[PDB]
């Protein structure tokens, strides 16, 4: 059985400008098996209205998914992506950094 | 440029929990155009790009019949491989298949594929000649022999060099505005003080299509991969992609370093430099 | 379009 831990990136669709509508993205890639839990968080609380792409995979058979939600960033609000997978000993929470 | 059509299939067993999850997706280049998901409401092959929505009910009915037959195939495959490997009924396993075709700039056939993984590793694959098989182990030799007697390679060769290429050309004509475009990367540079002694330079490529890109750092003209970080190319969610590459450098020596960007949409590759 | 493929492992 191959198991691969996810790579996780949290970023915006467009350069972030406080008070301007945008999309917040959590891209999880390079993982195996396919079962994965992904939530977007706003100030630590899950966001319900999150969409995700159709499961696909790369040349090495590892999986990738994009999870995304419409949002308007402010200076005050903190965003993060929470991931759980069988390869993780506890869920991983990755904070949105606006230059990554 | 060259183009591809690829179909990707994933079947996942669910011990004690009924029928396998099955998900099929179709791509032209880096653009998804169809899906089927066993969890979804329609139980039909469905459009995922605008340009395919105009295919009529005969196309959808046909694609639905086939994709459901692909689902049933991989449902059986899960049971067969469990038997080949004498695995218990307790665990979840995965079968994946990809097939499809590449064409050159002339839109003529270049390469075909038809290959499988079991629990994340290669199981069997059609060789580039489209006449012979690579079996990963002694279980997969069983499948190879079976497929030789049933002349599976001959059938696949006919589809790959014929039907696959014909339809890829149809899709490239009818999805022209989306599929035949090139969007060159919008590039910039960012900088972070790490300490008195070190800085991070990050070279950005944004809003590009297709996904294929090369970002490299040089120091004094020399390829430099020590102390670099390159993230996986990622979807923006609007049909374009993003990537960045960073280097950690000694304070005050930033002018030695250059970022180089190669992309189909750039008639000359770009060189970026950072200044304070 | 998909192949009309029925072969099993």
């Amino acid at each position: 059985m191959i198991q691969r831990t996810p790579k996780i990136q949290v970023y915006s669709r467009h350069p972030a400008e406080n008070g301007k509508s945008n999309f917040l993205n959590c891209y999880v890639s390079g993982f195996h098996p396919s079962d994965i839990e992904v939530d977007l968080l706003k100030n630590g609380e899950r966001i319900e209205k999150v969409e995700h792409s159709d499961l696909s995979f790369s040349k090495d058979w590892s999986f990738y998914l994009l999870y995304y939600t419409e949002f308007t960033p402010t200076e005050k609000d903190e965003y993060a992506c929470r991931v759980n997978h069988v390869t993780l000993s506890q869920p991983k929470i990755v904070k949105w950094d606006r230059d990554m | 440029g060259s183009h591809s059509m690829r179909y990707f299939f994933t079947s996942v067993s669910r011990p004690g929990r009924g029928e396998p999850r099955f998900i099929a997706v179709g791509y032209v280049d880096d653009t998804q155009f169809v899906r089927f998901d066993s969890d979804a409401a329609s139980q039909r092959m469905e459009p995922r790009a605008p340009w395919i929505e105009q295919e009529g009910p005969e196309y959808w009915d046909g694609e639905t019949r086939k994709v459901k037959a692909h689902s049933q195939t991989h449902r059986v495959d899960l049971g067969t491989l469990r038997g080949y490997y004498n695995q218990s009924e307790a665990g979840s396993h995965t079968v994946q298949r990809m097939y499809g075709c590449d064409v050159g700039s002339d839109w003529r056939f270049l390469r075909g594929y038809h290959q499988y993984a079991y629990d994340g590793k290669d199981y069997i694959a059609l060789k580039e000649d489209l006449r012979s098989w690579t079996a990963a182990d002694m279980a997969a030799q069983t499948t190879k022999h079976k497929w030789e007697a049933a002349h599976v390679a001959e059938q696949l060769r006919a589809y790959l060099e014929g039907t696959c290429v014909e339809w890829l050309r149809r899709y490239l004509e009818n999805g022209k505005e989306t599929l035949q475009r090139t969007d060159a990367p919008k590039t910039h540079m960012t900088h972070h003080a790490v300490s008195d002694h070190e800085a991070t330079l990050r070279c950005w490529a944004l809003s590009f299509y297709p996904a294929e890109i090369t970002l490299t750092w040089q120091r004094d003209g020399e390829d430099q991969t020590q102390d670099t970080e390159l993230v996986e190319t990622r979807p923006a969610g609007d049909g374009t992609f993003q990537k960045w590459a960073a280097v950690v450098v000694p304070s005050g020596q930033e002018q030695r370093y250059t970022c180089h960007v190669q992309h189909e949409g750039l008639p000359k590759p770009l060189t970026l430099r950072w200044e304070p | 379009i998909l192949g009309k493929f029925l072969h099993r492992l």
